[PDB]
């Protein structure tokens, strides 16, 4: 599924991120634009093997299981199957695991490189919430 | 801090009935609010996690409601093993906070 | 699968350090976020703190930053400190990871003079 920009917002809101740790909503939407552009499915294989997973490239190397990444550690104890479904609800659980680490939102590296700093509001702005 | 109130302090109910408790939140914190039950010598059991998201292996009668401020905990049919103590606690903000407590007893 | 496991000392006295371990089996530690939870005479619980895989920690501003959590990996275990305890200190101190699904069975911590 590849969710509209307010779509995503008002999905993001209802599985509480509109201010999770410190994080705007506005982040949350930013960061799956720039991860995955709003796409479900979206996944990439990466140099070490490992592969990031969904609307947030969740990867397999830490946070899920896939069963074929090298020094897999599982820290969201789930399949990263899960993480590519339209029902974001696992990929939210998980990256709420994920940020809750000192390294906060910079564990994704779109968000850092385009939205980390950027007027992360605008991105729910002009929908209905 | 975000101060979690929850009602009633205490519950007596007849196995078979059902029940709901309450947990109250000073301030939103979406739907980041999770329900423990605990028995005497007992550590703490999640039953329910970010407010209404089931767990594996407990039982079914139990279910959570809510998002923002206001948020329940419901047992259809309440069977012996559910009598103890329950706590809510959210982690939208740190640090981590409890209700005080419901403690569900037999009438 | 899985098991977590409180030990220590059950009596100190005031003003000293309280350290308990946690001893973990059935995982490594580094596959997981690590937590302790106490709870105090009158059903009251308090989230101490937790220590997330990266060695970043958030303490409860509560205990006035006389806690410290650490992990030892080769021990397969982690622990917490107190500093200078007092009366209000005595409670049943828990271990549980961040998920909440894995508990230590607890253990119960007296601070007396006596």
């Amino acid at each position: 599924k590849v969710f509209g920009r307010c779509e995503l917002a008002a999905a993001m809101k209802r599985h509480g991120l509109d201010n999770y740790r410190g994080y705007s909503l506005g982040n949350w939407v930013c960061a799956a634009k720039f991860e995955s552009n709003f796409n479900t499915q979206a996944t990439n294989r990466n140099t070490d093997g490992s592969t990031d997973y969904g609307i947030l490239q969740i990867n397999s190397r830490w946070w899920c299981n896939d069963g074929r990444t090298p020094g897999s550690r599982n820290l969201c104890n789930i399949p990263c199957s899960a993480l590519l479904s339209s029902d974001i609800t696992a990929s939210v659980n998980c990256a709420k695991k994920i940020v809750s680490d000192g390294n906060g939102m910079n564990a994704w590296v779109a968000w850092r490189n385009r939205c980390k700093g950027t007027d992360v509001q605008a991105w729910i702005r002009g929908c209905r919430l | 801090d975000i101060v979690l109130t929850q009602s009633p302090a205490t519950l007596s109910v007849t196995p078979g009935n059902s029940v709901s408790l309450s947990c109250r939140a000073s301030q939103s914190i979406g739907n980041n609010l999770h329900w423990y039950q605990q028995k005497s010598h007992e550590s703490p059991r999640l039953l329910i996690k970010y407010a209404s998201q089931s767990i594996s292996g407990i039982p079914s009668r139990f279910s959570g409601s809510g998002s923002g401020t206001d948020f329940t905990l419901s047992i259809n049919s309440v069977e012996t093993e559910d009598f103890g103590m329950y706590f809510c606690q959210q982690s939208n903000a740190w640090p981590y906070t409890f209700g005080g407590g419901t403690k569900l007893e037999i009438k | 699968d899985v098991q977590l496991q409180e030990s220590g000392p059950s009596l100190v006295k005031p003003s000293q350090t309280l350290s308990l371990t946690c001893s973990v089996t059935g995982d490594s530690i580094t596959s997981d976020y690590w937590s302790w939870i106490r709870k105090f005479p009158g059903n009251r619980l308090e989230y101490m703190g937790y220590v997330s895989y990266s060695g970043s920690t958030y303490y409860n501003p509560s205990l006035k930053s006389r806690i410290s959590i650490t992990r030892d990996t080769s021990k397969n275990q982690y622990y917490l400190d107190l500093n200078s305890v007092t009366t209000e200190d005595t409670a049943t101190y828990y271990c549980a990871n961040w998920d909440g699904d894995y508990w230590g069975q607890g253990t119960l911590v007296t601070v007396s003079a006596a």
